[PDB]
């Protein structure tokens, strides 16, 4: 059910995202790796070089995305874990949608396109807290 | 409100990627050296899977779409790859002394198939062989004024022979997108190329597309089944092609009713030359029948879909096309590994103010400059036996002719394009985004 | 001491475990490739280019399975854990052997064999019974 | 600031900022792509030239695999997703016979290093086993 | 209940792309070898073979994808290495050719050739006319109806390459390591048949150390068994499998192209050299080779032996010379001293057994082919340069290939004759020890602790 | 007690050695399309690239084992073969060339520099021959034996690639830039000699942009030095190293061709043209090189003044011309235009100094001559060579100097007149007069380190 619940309202689509989450690595590039050397005539293709290195840098580029989005969420703490609050406030600025109808009645899309020019502001204001925190855990395991 | 990262996000952003090849049925049946089961070895999903997305409405854009231009590249690249080791035919350029062929030969051919011969080289260097051969007219050119001649592509780049085993016949074609994108397929009836669309569904790889390379009707494509659909970037704008698909596919029946004869000749160690050897029968030229009231019937429906983009209160023209090369002016096309060059003045000769068969001329060209480039030319072998291809028109390329005639008559000719817009004909349904997992939210709920 | 002890028994893998898991990056693709720049053979790299592109996908193929990896143990609620313990309760029909307790005799590579199937099954409930989890911790922050 | 928040400048001070050090090593592969892709007509040239394709892609997947067995190494030490991680091994005086005081003031990060780098490799060893202890401490603990 | 385990040391059968490494990267060769340019990678100084204790695995040599790896990586080194060097196509004109007579034995009467022929030498304008000395085996007559006209055989349909003269194709020894995430096991049973279980099972990173060696007949410079003489032809009852005979001891074989020969270098293009034979100095005498008499005897004594193991005692054990064909397969062929042998071995494999008891040499004549076309891949060949001087090379004939011809209507006696022609036996000789394996360290199990 | 910590991000690095990225300015790429450096290092910069602070750090560094120069070398290497590998082949020029003297308003110095030539060409008809005819200079063509018969140079050792002719080899920006995990320490002390500690230094991920100039026996575009003149030997006193002479100040360069030249095309074979030198229009006149007499005899007194703090304070100094050799290393070679100047700088040097000033010397201008060849085997190489096409018109650059190479003549045990000549430098030492002040350094940032905290259990 990859993008099964796309165009699902926010929340509603929070229960898939383990499928989402799965199939940027491995189910698409594992499988595809496994199904490109199936079959034989392997040479067919690995003497084209063109072609290879094409592939090469696809592989490397998805690999090196999803590297950056395990980085991103180890860096502002609570990595492997798909869902996982903060402690950084939401301010109005953002949209002010305090509405109910965050988690109702509009689809992830839309929430996206809302808040495009706010993304970095939240991402250093992360890395900022995951510094004070993990400044916090060493000094209180040393008292 | 705190903020939340969730990771696993179904957005999406539109993007550019490497699509990668894939075919089916390529077990046993396309094991003939053809080119596409070669190059497309990945096998596709024995059950593809399509995702509909509800509530999902997105906007496309066939015109800008990339897909395209990843698919031109790599069909240049791998017909180029295709070539390449294949033998080179820089010895034929020598000069070629020619007479006419009178033998039993139509009163339409005469001239068109000339029975040439030259010196050329052998196995070993110091030894040559004067051979024979027949060439069509449009690959052979008089100098020196009086019977010598020469090879067109002499004077502007080497001719590689495509090896006689490769086979470029058209098969289906799955286009798979990478890890991190996906394929949306729109699913808008009566989709007018541009613009919102719902009923949207996602796929990892698309449907099959025969890669039919045609420059003035679109052949062997897909039918738009609610009703004819004219698709252009811009109506008002002249300048923009304007690809029509219909909901019935029309039949043409195109042949070569030739008994070819093929010799085999070494021009070196290890180089083997093929030449049209002889036409055991009689000669009669290559031509095309396309059912007479289907057509009109066609012509009918297109004529009352560009009355509704244009208006029903003017005359509406077909004119056959304008000068310029073969490539543009006449319906090239390949048919059973021959070449075909058709005039279509027989079609697009009418007017709409308010058993029968049309039979189109068709010549036979070998020595070609593939998708309009100048520093290659291939030569295509000659092909034993009789040649015919039966062949469904679904969709045509129009240009409006560009004067105003005072906004009385519009008259639509098939000037062909660019060879993008074919595939544009299969490929405006589709369109590649790539996935953006990671997003924020607001919540009730803080770490502790 | 790699692969040692692969047939002693399931329960004295111990440290073996890790002694498998660095083997799959650590050393093993970088001392390898300061072993293969050292002799300055770069150039018969780059030149013989099928060479480098074989290579080349060696590289990235395992780096691609140890991703894999990675991700299914993120998955499942165990990244960074060479042994975690989970909630899913484990079924006779996987494997009815319980008149005596495994790792007793048992070795690996055989009782692999036994548990090669249901395996899928086993890995959709480690996902699920992870989402829930997430799900739960999400709800009871500020609950 | 920068790329290096004040590198060599003090032991103590210098672990104040250290995100931006963790970040590079795939800001930089991704900001390179990105000022790859913003420019096109380049990928054609230097894709036909087979050479500097291979070079910059073995240049990436060695960066990919440098930063995988950093995070490898510091999983198997117990420490996934955290830049500063206490451990349970003893320092060793024989590594180093300084106090606190001596080495995270008065000392640049570069000489720290080079101060104790023959005995590396054993440090990481002892944290390896420390690790598997605990784990398995921790299935006894499961096992009450 | 449920335990994920990562790290666990669990095991698939599975097939990928190993990688090469020179034994010590020694740089007493030079010479651009072959064999040291490529597996640039320095192997193990003190590789660390692990034992398995309580581990009965299986192998398959016959299903080893090892085989087709090195098979497919030799053929695409040799081409690389051939690939940049001169292009002999102006070479293939016609030869006008006279019989060697000048102080030649009775057996080489014919077999060299003086040919003279055109070449286009240095500018476009100039035809140098030069000389060469050619072995027959190259060389073809043309135009038979009317000193006479000939041809070299690649001229019929096939572009011919020379062999750069400064790259050497000695077969240094090479171990294959598998990439991160595999391993490679090996097998030790002294006993082991070729296919099934086998015990003493360990595992390395790196293959103990091949030599390339290309022999069609004999297989050279390989490895011994220990257990008497080693028989593996799958199940040998179907007589259409070859059978590969690895042997307990070695036996000595001394090749020799006795000739004082001299190289003659020609310019064709602006850089591109041609290496002519030049005028032999002294005698010329037949290529041959001189094998160990009373200890082939004994050899082939084991060998009769051993295949009475599996066809029984009461049978006849005929060895007879092989069966026609093309020279690459129906000779010894092999690579001494940078040349190029074929050598007739009927002298060998002539003998009856039906034994009831249940200082000599033996000298192989030789032909010298130049042209040469490798893995029976027509459309290309490389002609191997002469190479002056006296070449000797003595080496050790560790096992052999025999095909089994049908039973007839009786079945009462086994003839046996030598096979081989696919180079992958060869390989098989020294990879029927290991197996790759693909390491999947993430199991389940269950356990008394359960998560909190 | 003291417990371990591992911790990541920590500021270390180590001297390594890597794959550096090359990337031109965006206004580079945006024209100069049919350039080969804006081609291949099409990858714009930052346009405005950040420096590091100094941080108190000294840090060691070595010109002479500076990886970058290898690593520059190797890339322009392989960036002119594949940029000449598509263009025409010229093996059919390899014939019989039958020449004459020119005899058209030729000064008395180019009397035979220029030769009429002509030849049987192919067509593109291969049983067709057209016979042509073209100019080239002496130093192309060689006899044969013996209007008069000749060949080609590059015909007795390899084939010979034309250039294609709207490629553009000028120099451009270049910024050599670091991968990532990777960094470059610049130093910036005034005076750095190198093989050294520096004090002042700063990291980057991106050089300051250095063009990739060739010339061999003087630089010609480059950075000035900071004051006064620097002096840089791997060992002044090996008597067999470059001295690598770089000046506060530049001096100025006239360079031209002055012959109105003109291109004649031939049709080689299918798509294949020859680009012939044709008929020059007008009178004829050697290539010249004009120094300001003034400045030059300025900057070589400062260069006397530097070099003697490294010798005796009252030692004689000497410049001498060059030795013989070949005519790569005897002669000031460089790229002007598309075309190739070899010019004698016998001109320059030439010279002794015992107090100070010129002993020989004292708005006024030093002429060098400059033959122009060609057929150009670059780079020392013995295959591959070459073929530029002529360049229509007349030919000026406007060039600097911004640094010499020097060699040191040993001469005896007794130092009377230690002389310098101009040092046949290798190409490396071209770009090691630019590529010094920079270290590539990989990042190492794991570490560990004792603390008074231990992990809670
Ligand atoms: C649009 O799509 C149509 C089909 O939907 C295409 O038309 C087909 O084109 C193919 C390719 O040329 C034709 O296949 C050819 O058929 C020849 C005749 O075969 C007869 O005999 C066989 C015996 O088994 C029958 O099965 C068959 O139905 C016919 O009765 C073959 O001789 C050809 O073989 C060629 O290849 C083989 C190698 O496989 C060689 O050994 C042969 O010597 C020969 O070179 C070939 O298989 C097919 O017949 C066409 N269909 C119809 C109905 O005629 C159009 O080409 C396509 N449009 C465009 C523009 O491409
Ligand atoms: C050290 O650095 C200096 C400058 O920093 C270099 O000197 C420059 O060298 C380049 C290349 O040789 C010169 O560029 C050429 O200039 C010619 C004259 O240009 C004048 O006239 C035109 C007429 O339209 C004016 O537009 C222009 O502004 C000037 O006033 C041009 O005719 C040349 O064009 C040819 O080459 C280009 C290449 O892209 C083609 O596109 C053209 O069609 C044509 O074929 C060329 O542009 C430049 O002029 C020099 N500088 C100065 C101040 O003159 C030194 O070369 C460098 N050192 C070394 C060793 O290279
Ligand atoms: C090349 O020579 C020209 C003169 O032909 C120089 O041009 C001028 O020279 C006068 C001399 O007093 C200066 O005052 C001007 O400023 C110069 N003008 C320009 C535009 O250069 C020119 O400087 C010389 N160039 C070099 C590099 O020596
Ligand atoms: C000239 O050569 C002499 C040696 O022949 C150099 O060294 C002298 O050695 C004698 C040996 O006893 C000493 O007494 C002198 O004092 C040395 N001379 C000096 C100047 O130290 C001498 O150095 C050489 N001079 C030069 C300028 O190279
Ligand atoms: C192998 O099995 C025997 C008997 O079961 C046992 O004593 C021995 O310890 C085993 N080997 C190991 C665990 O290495
Ligand atoms: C090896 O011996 C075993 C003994 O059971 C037999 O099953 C197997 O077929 C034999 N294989 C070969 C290749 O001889
Ligand atoms: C050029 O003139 C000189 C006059 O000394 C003469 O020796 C030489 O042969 C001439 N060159 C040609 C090619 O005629
Ligand atoms: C120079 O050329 C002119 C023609 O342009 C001619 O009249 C004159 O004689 C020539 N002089 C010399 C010295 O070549
Ligand atoms: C250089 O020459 C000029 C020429 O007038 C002279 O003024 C100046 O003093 C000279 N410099 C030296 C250092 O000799």
């Amino acid at each position: 059910g990859f993008l099964g619940a796309a165009g699902s309202t926010m929340g509603a689509a929070s229960m898939t995202l383990t499928v989402q989450a799965r199939n940027l690595l491995s189910g698409i590039v594992q499988q595809q790796s496994n199904l490109l050397r199936a079959p034989e005539c392997q040479q067919h293709l690995l003497k084209l070089t063109v072609w290879g290195i094409k592939q090469l840098q696809a592989r490397v580029l998805a690999v090196e995305r999803y590297l950056r989005d395990q980085q991103l969420l180890g860096i502002w703490g609570c990595s492997g874990k798909l869902i996982c609050c903060t402690n950084v406030p939401w301010n109005s600025t953002w949209s002010n949608r305090n509405l109910s109808e965050i988690w109702d009645n509009m689809t992830w899309l839309q929430w996206d396109k809302e808040i495009s020019n706010y993304t970095q502001i939240i991402y250093g204001l992360l890395e900022e807290s995951q510094n004070q925190q993990e400044k916090n855990e060493q000094d209180l395991l040393a008292l | 409100l705190w903020v939340t990262v969730y990771y696993g996000v179904p957005v999406w952003k539109d993007a550019e990627t490497t699509l990668f090849c894939a075919s089916d049925a390529k077990a046993y049946e396309t094991k003939k050296h053809n080119v596409w089961a070669t190059h497309c070895c990945v096998p596709t999903d024995p059950n593809p899977q399509e995702i509909h997305l509800e509530n999902v409405t997105e906007e496309f854009n066939m015109w800008k779409n990339n897909m395209v231009e990843q698919m031109h590249t790599d069909i240049i690249s791998l017909w180029d790859q295709s070539l390449k080791p294949c033998v080179k035919l820089t010895p034929l350029c020598v000069t070629l002394q020619c007479t006419n062929v009178t033998n039993n030969i139509t009163d339409d051919m005469r001239g068109e198939l000339k029975n040439c011969s030259f010196n050329m080289t052998t196995e070993l260097r110091d030894k040559k062989q004067k051979v024979y051969s027949l060439f069509y007219r449009l690959d052979v050119v008089q100098i020196n004024e009086n019977k010598e001649y020469r090879l067109i592509n002499c004077n502007t780049s080497a001719i590689t022979q495509a090896c006689p085993k490769v086979s470029f016949e058209p098969i289906p074609i799955h286009y798979c997108a990478p890890a991190g994108f996906a394929i949306l397929k729109c699913k808008d009836k009566k989709f007018n190329g541009t613009g919102p669309c719902t009923n949207v569904s996602t796929v990892q790889c698309t449907h099959g597309i025969k890669p039919v390379v045609s420059t003035q009707l679109l052949l062997n494509g897909s039918l738009a089944e609610e009703e004819v659909i004219i698709r252009s970037e811009n109506i008002t704008n002249n300048a923009k092609n304007i690809l029509v698909q219909l909901n019935e596919s029309v039949q043409i029946n195109c042949t070569r009713p030739n008994n070819n004869t093929r010799k085999s000749i070494r021009i070196g160690p290890g180089q083997w030359f093929y030449a049209t050897g002889d036409i055991i029968g009689d000669i009669r030229q290559a031509h095309c029948n396309v059912s007479k009231a289907t057509w009109n019937e066609t012509l009918g429906k297109v004529v009352k879909q560009l009355r509704k983009h244009f208006g029903n209160n003017t005359i509406i023209r077909f004119a056959n096309s304008s000068g310029g090369d073969l490539e543009v002016t006449t319906h090239s096309f390949n048919c059973g590994g021959e070449f075909f060059y058709c005039n279509t003045s027989g079609l697009f000769n009418s007017t709409w103010i308010s058993n029968d068969s049309i039979t189109l001329p068709c010549r036979i060209k070998q020595i070609i400059n593939m998708w309009q480039r100048i520093g290659q030319a291939m030569y295509a072998p000659p092909i034993q036996g009789v040649i015919r291809c039966v062949s469904n028109i679904t969709g045509l390329i129009l240009t409006r002719d560009g004067g105003s005639t005072n906004s009385t008559t519009e008259t639509f000719r098939p000037g062909g394009g660019d060879m993008r817009d074919n595939w544009r004909s299969e490929l405006y349904k589709y369109k590649v985004v790539k996935i953006e997992p990671l997003g924020v939210a607001p919540t009730r709920c803080k770490r502790r």
